C-alpha cells in the first residue's frame, strides 16, 4: 500500500483557480465541534491514497 | 500574477502632496502565485 | 504575431515595457523586433476597388 499520495477529501469552500492549500485545519464534518482535537464526525482533512 | 507599475518624479512640496498628473509605467510581472490579503510596509 | 503588411521605420518611441501598437481596431501598428529594439510602422499594402 503506498501511502505517499494524499487529497484532501474535507473542505469547507470551494478553491479559487490556481489555489493550493496545504493548511493543516481539522474539518468539522458534523453537529458535534472538533476543536482541533479528532473524535466523532471529525476526520482529516487529506486521505491517503491506497 | 503579481504585477508592479511605477514612476519617478521630482517633487519640492514639504508635507503633502502636488497637484498634477503622472502615469505610471509597469516595471515586474512577478509570478508568485500565492493568496495575498493583509500586508506590511517596512 | 503573425500578419501582412509594409514594414517602415518609425518616428515613434516605444517605452522599454512596449512591445506593440495597436490602431482603433486593435491590429498591430506598429512593432519592435524582438531582436534588435528598433521600431517598424507597419502600413497595410494597398487595397482598393477595381
Ligand atoms: C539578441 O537579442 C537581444 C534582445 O533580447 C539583443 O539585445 C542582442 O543584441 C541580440 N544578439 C544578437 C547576437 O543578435
Amino acid at each position: 500500500g503506498n501511502y505517499n499520495y494524499l487529497y484532501r477529501l474535507f473542505r469547507k469552500s470551494n478553491l479559487k483557480p490556481f489555489e493550493r492549500d496545504i493548511s493543516t485545519e481539522i474539518y468539522q464534518a458534523g453537529s458535534t465541534p472538533c476543536n482541533g482535537v479528532k473524535g466523532f464526525n471529525c476526520y482529516f482533512p487529506l486521505q491517503s491514497y491506497g | 500574477y503579481f504585477k508592479i507599475y511605477s514612476k519617478h518624479t521630482p517633487i519640492n512640496l514639504v508635507r503633502g502632496l502636488p497637484q498634477g498628473f503622472s502615469a505610471l509605467e509597469p516595471l515586474v510581472d512577478l509570478p508568485i502565485g500565492i493568496n495575498i490579503t493583509r500586508f506590511q510596509t517596512l | 504575431l503573425t500578419g501582412t503588411g509594409v514594414l517602415t521605420e518609425s518616428n515613434k518611441k516605444f517605452l522599454p515595457f512596449q512591445q506593440f501598437g495597436r490602431d482603433i481596431a486593435d491590429t498591430t501598428d506598429a512593432v519592435r523586433d524582438p531582436q534588435t529594439l528598433e521600431i517598424l510602422d507597419i502600413t497595410p499594402c494597398s487595397f482598393g476597388g477595381v
